[PDB]
RNA sequence: GAAAUUGUUGAAAGGGAAGGGCAUUUGAUCAGACA
RNA sequence: GGAAUACUGCCAGCUGGGACUGAGGACUGCGACGUAAGUCAAGGAUGCUGGCAUAAUGGUUAUAUGCCGCCCGUCUUGAAA
RNA sequence: AAAUAUGUAAGAAGUCCUUGUUACUUAAUUGAACGUGGACAUUUGAAUGAAGAGCUUUUAGUGGGCCAUUUUUGGUAAGCAGAACUGGCGAUGCGGGAUGAACCGAACGUAGAGUUAAGGUGCCGGAAUACACGCUCAUCAGACACCACAAAAGGUGUUAG
RNA sequence: GCCCUGAAAAUGGAUGGCGCUCAAGCGUGUUACCUAUACUCUACCGUCAGGGUUGAUAUGAUGCCCUGACGAGUAGGCAGG
RNA sequence: GGUUGCGGCCAUAUCUACCAGAAAGCACCGUUUCCCGUCCGAUCAACUGUAGUUAAGCUGGUAAGAGCCUGACCGAGUAGUGUAGUGGGUGACCAUACGCGAAACUCAGGUGCUGCAAUCU
């Protein structure tokens, strides 16, 4: 009959990363985290307690608790046509704080110079990003490149 | 044909009469809709389509929440409008001066506000004495201390009564409301 | 007599009819599941805050 | 896939930092349209070089018009193709008056006589074969006999008219 | 107009402003026997570049 | 026109600058698409076959 | 004194069922409107 | 050497034949032409002429004709079955 | 170690400054949390769209499903049995595939003009017995997806290599 | 490549039928042309929506007027009759 | 720069073989009364810093070295793949269209970086 249990299907998911077994680097622990830093969460398969299910391997959330050996984290998982609220409790070792914010409060620390630079200047700013723009007209040389003529090859084989 | 994207011939689902059948409320109305149309001043948006408001949404202003709203810093000369019926509240000893302006004020109500030598005044009267809405304060009955919501959002681990007659031990609580019956909701 | 035994066809036509509603966000969470000895203290500060707080409109 | 046009296209990468300027090639590509013309371009360079469409550029792209489109020339050609059951590369020879025509009724014999589409053939080359007896098959040779001549015998006038009073007669 | 060809600074809300234009079908017709292959394959689809104007000028 | 003209002078190739602005014309019917297309087709606002809408060109569009 | 169903009389159509839809010829029949 | 033409495209260039429609019902708007008074093809047809004033046009009905049309109810994935 | 698919972020619930509260915490007015006072507006921090967003209560029917392309398990297979995504039939007529639940095209208020789709234009049947270049002659020729099947193997028939 | 052999089933029979052989067959190209309940323009019905208008001294205020979009349907809901 | 004590990243740090290391430090090394531990003062504990030495640890350097790390239009726009068609084919399968795009391969370049504290020709 089929099975069901808490780590079913987590053979690679939990593994260890190719000559990466062992003790875990003491960094992970000199980290440190407040509530409402973003992380991520990434499962470490030799540590067994504490360990997030197969779930939210891959997940991001808000800490929203701090204790003694781990964090509590909120997820928004989606169930039927919706999302509940889910905390986990999660070890140290199965989270890493989480780049998906570092572009934007760069951007903002960013914008708020070129903001006062250019108000302390003469107004004119534009600081929202902006897609790519199809690129401008422009002019190629053939000195020292004359264009090399190029034609489809034939049938061959060598095996 | 259309891809459509949203559903075709909805309704806005906001009422636009009264479902009331009664002359006078029909009148009241018929003032408001002309005052709304041509005062661009908003109270009288509020009012109208307060009157349309069915009685669940009418819940009771009390003269006690009333007198409460104008120990409010600044609002003792304000004119109270309730756009329902205004209710006696025995519990309230010194009771202000002031004006209250409503559909209906129950016998107790208008006593004690006339007692301290208030007024009275239908909305109609209302209007007359201050189109625009100017000078007033409109106050709100606790629409959700009606019993039938207590039932409502029924569930487990919701906190919420159950719809039950006869009450007492003996009707739901045993097993599955306590630790030592089966489990707890 | 045998029959179909599961299926989820259909079954992301419905959950869009119907949103898949956003999770809904709120400025102060609860602090549900939040350490006590945190609440405990925590609360004894927002009470002073709130006593001084008092003070400034003596 | 029309009736075709010739195409000098002319693309190259995209200029970096480090290689700004890049190397340039050309193919003639015989087309219908511009449109066609730059796609089959980015086909085989794709086919030939590391460049693909995103990465790279279109220079130039520029219509050849025949040489003397009112001179009978013997064209030879040279053309990679797949059939059915495996690719073969394949010489014939056709006598037409511009590069275009020529083209033309290539890829119209491929189609007839192998049944090849035209997403199914390279040609490989197309050059006008200039001195005879370098002109090496029958079916064309045989026009190059001097002082030709020959009849159009049994000769069918087209009726316009679904009755006809006669009784034709094919005399020519 | 204007603020369309040049594709101007105010374009979103210039764009936005004009509802989605309701052609007819062209007129001579689509010029293909097959409408749904891509345009480089000799049917409508994708991108046909400047030869845009041909089409929507028959259906205009 | 003398921009192309003045590089053929000098040899070299003149590419003008990448169109920035196209027009979109749904082509197809209104049934049996699949969903994300289904979307972008509106979001472009083309929900009905014939009709068709200004694109500004970038990445993103 | 309805219907099914039947006799008569009148009209009509009918090359292995009948009945139906759009349309008009033909026949029969009828309104309204002119002023 | 100096032309022409094809091809692709543009014109707020001119101009002919034909078909369907004519909602609205004082005025009001945006314009156009006029030196002007005026005028207009500018927020939806008017002018002129003729025919019957009737079964002419029109309804209804029967039949003929062209094309089309399977028995309804039901249970069912699926019924003319 | 892909492609597709998939978590989070892209600001006012934002970013900084000054320095209160506590029983937690620190060697420590250390820190954690929650604050008070102040500094910066919409190029306030990507795109496109939005016949607006949000929320509440109650109740029907249903809980035999089937088909298609693609992914795919069992089986020699099946118009067989069983899963994955989407689109459909069911619940839906209309044009095309003569015919046909599921293919193609296109989704329906009553109508005039116009244009088309998919599919066609010898005659049945509206529409070129059109133009063009080759191929094919079958004493069981062949003739349009789904589709109403044919294979190994052969031919000094013929065509181009 | 096309063609021919390989190639055997039971009522008479199916490229849909007739028939077609420099095709009315196969491969490919170029135009034109035919016509869906679709598309474009217009009238009319209805549904939803946004405006305007209680001013008497005439006739519906649930009304009157302007405007825009939309219209498939079993089981099933509701509504107006 | 060296060295030590504590480290971060955890092979560009490992592996094999050779050679070299001033000064300081480390080290090996002397001893068994004492705390302490063993079948064995080898390990472990104590004492001296005295009697001895760079042999080894350690540090560096060498090698068409092994491994490892980085790079490239080397392979390869290949394999695979998201979209399309009343595309090809008896089928198996295959081209084409708009996109995304590997791994091996091959070639070149490298062979620890660095934080706090003390010390040292
Ligand atoms: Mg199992
Ligand atoms: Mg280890
Ligand atoms: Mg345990
Ligand atoms: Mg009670
Ligand atoms: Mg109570
Ligand atoms: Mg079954
Ligand atoms: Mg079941
Ligand atoms: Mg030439
Ligand atoms: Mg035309
Ligand atoms: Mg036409
Ligand atoms: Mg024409
Ligand atoms: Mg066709
Ligand atoms: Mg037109
Ligand atoms: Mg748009
Ligand atoms: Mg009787
Ligand atoms: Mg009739
Ligand atoms: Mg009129
Ligand atoms: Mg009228
Ligand atoms: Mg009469
Ligand atoms: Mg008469
Ligand atoms: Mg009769
Ligand atoms: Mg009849
Ligand atoms: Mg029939
Ligand atoms: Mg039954
Ligand atoms: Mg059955
Ligand atoms: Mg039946
Ligand atoms: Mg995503
Ligand atoms: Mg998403
Ligand atoms: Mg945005
Ligand atoms: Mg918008
Ligand atoms: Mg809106
Ligand atoms: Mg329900
Ligand atoms: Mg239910
Ligand atoms: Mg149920
Ligand atoms: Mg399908
Ligand atoms: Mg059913
Ligand atoms: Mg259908
Ligand atoms: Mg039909
Ligand atoms: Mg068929
Ligand atoms: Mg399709
Ligand atoms: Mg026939
Ligand atoms: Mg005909
Ligand atoms: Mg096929
Ligand atoms: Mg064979
Ligand atoms: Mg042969
Ligand atoms: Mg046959
Ligand atoms: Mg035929
Ligand atoms: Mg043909
Ligand atoms: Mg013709
Ligand atoms: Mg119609
Ligand atoms: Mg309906
Ligand atoms: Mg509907
Ligand atoms: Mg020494
Ligand atoms: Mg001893
Ligand atoms: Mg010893
Ligand atoms: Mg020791
Ligand atoms: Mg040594
Ligand atoms: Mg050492
Ligand atoms: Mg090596
Ligand atoms: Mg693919
Ligand atoms: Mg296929
Ligand atoms: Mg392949």
């Amino acid at each position: 009959g089929k099975s069901h249990g808490y780590r079913s299907r987590t053979r690679y998911m939990f593994q260890r990363d190719f000559r990466k077994h062992g003790a875990v680097h003491l960094s992970t622990y000199l980290k440190v985290y407040k509530v409402g830093d973003i992380v991520d969460i990434k499962a470490n398969g030799s540590i067994q307690k504490g360990m997030p299910h197969k779930f939210y391997q891959g997940k991001t959330g808000v800490v929203y608790n701090v204790t003694k050996s781990s964090v509590g984290v909120i997820i928004n998982k989606m169930v039927g046509n919706r999302y509940l609220e889910k905390r986990l409790n999660l070890r140290v070792e199965h989270i890493k704080h989480s780049k998906c914010r570092q572009e934007f409060l760069e951007r903002v620390k960013a914008n708020a110079a070129k903001r006062a630079e250019a108000k302390a200047q003469g107004v004119a700013v534009q600081l929202k990003r902006q897609p790519a723009q199809p690129r401008e007209s422009r002019i190629v040389s053939t000195e020292g490149n004359v264009p090399q003529t190029l034609a489809p090859v034939p049938y061959e084989t060598f095996i | 044909g259309i891809d459509h994207t949203s559903k075709q011939h909805k309704r806005s689902g906001h009422r636009t009469a009264p479902k009331s059948d009664n002359v006078y409320l029909k009148l009241l109305v018929k003032l408001y809709t002309f005052l709304a149309r041509r005062t661009d001043a908003p109270f009288n948006k509020v009012v109208l389509k307060a009157l349309f408001l069915s009685k669940i949404n009418r819940p009771p202003v009390s003269v006690s929440r009333i007198a409460r709203a104008l120990k409010q810093e600044g609002a003792a000369n304000k004119t109270v409008v309730v756009v329902g019926t205004v209710t006696d509240d025995a519990r309230i000893f010194e009771f202000p001066k002031t004006t209250v302006a409503a559909l209906r004020f129950t016998a107790g109500a208008r006593a004690k506000i006339v007692k301290a030598g208030g007024e009275c005044i239908t909305l109609d009267q209302l209007a007359v004495r201050a189109p625009k809405g100017q000078n007033t304060l409109i106050l709100r009955g606790p629409r959700n201390s009606r019993e039938a919501v207590r039932h409502f959002g029924m569930g487990p681990h919701k906190g919420k009564a159950p719809r039950i007659l006869s009450t007492g031990r003996k009707f739901e609580r045993a097993r599955g409301r306590r630790r030592s019956k089966g489990f707890k909701v | 007599a045998k029959s179909k035994n599961h299926t989820a066809h259909n079954q992301t036509r419905k959950a869009h009819r119907n949103g898949i509603k956003k999770p809904k966000t709120y400025k102060y969470p609860s602090l549900k599941g939040v350490d006590p000895k945190f609440r405990r203290n925590h609360k004894h500060a927002l009470h002073g805050t709130a006593k001084a707080l008092a003070a400034a409109k003596k | 896939m029309a009736h075709f046009k010739e195409y000098q296209v002319i693309g190259r990468r995209l200029p970096t930092e480090s290689v700004p300027e890049p190397k340039l090639f050309r193919m003639r590509i015989f087309a219908s349209n511009e449109v066609i013309a730059k796609s089959r371009y980015w086909y085989f360079l794709q086919k030939l070089h590391k460049v693909k469409k995103a990465s790279g550029e279109i220079v130039s792209i520029n219509q050849i018009n025949e040489a003397h489109p009112t001179k009978v020339k013997n064209f030879g050609v040279w053309v990679r193709y797949d059939s059915r059951s495996g690719t073969h590369n394949m010489y014939k020879e056709i006598r037409d008056v511009s590069r275009v025509a020529a083209v033309e009724t290539l890829y119209q014999d491929m189609a007839a006589r192998h049944r090849a589409r035209f997403r199914s053939i390279h040609i490989l080359k197309v050059a006008e074969i200039e001195k005879t007896a370098d002109v090496k098959r029958q079916y064309v040779k045989q026009f190059l006999t001097k002082d030709l001549k020959f009849p159009l015998p049994h000769r069918v006038q087209k009726s316009t008219k679904t009755f006809s009073y006669k009784r034709p007669s094919t005399f020519y | 107009i204007h603020e369309i060809i040049t594709v101007g600074p105010h374009f979103k809300q210039a764009n936005n402003f004009l509802w989605p234009f309701k052609l007819s079908n062209p007129s001579g017709g689509w010029g293909v026997p097959r409408k749904f292959k891509h345009f480089i394959q000799g049917g409508s689809f994708g991108n046909r570049e400047e030869f845009i104007n041909k089409l929507v000028k028959s259906m205009n | 026109i003398q921009a192309k003209r003045d590089a053929k002078a000098a040899g070299s190739y003149y590419v003008e600058a990448q169109h920035k602005l196209v027009f979109v014309v749904r082509i197809k019917g209104i049934n049996k698409i699949p969903p994300k297309p289904r979307k972008v087709l509106q979001l472009l606002r083309l929900t009905r076959i014939n009709s068709g809408t200004f694109v500004k060109v970038t990445k993103a569009t």
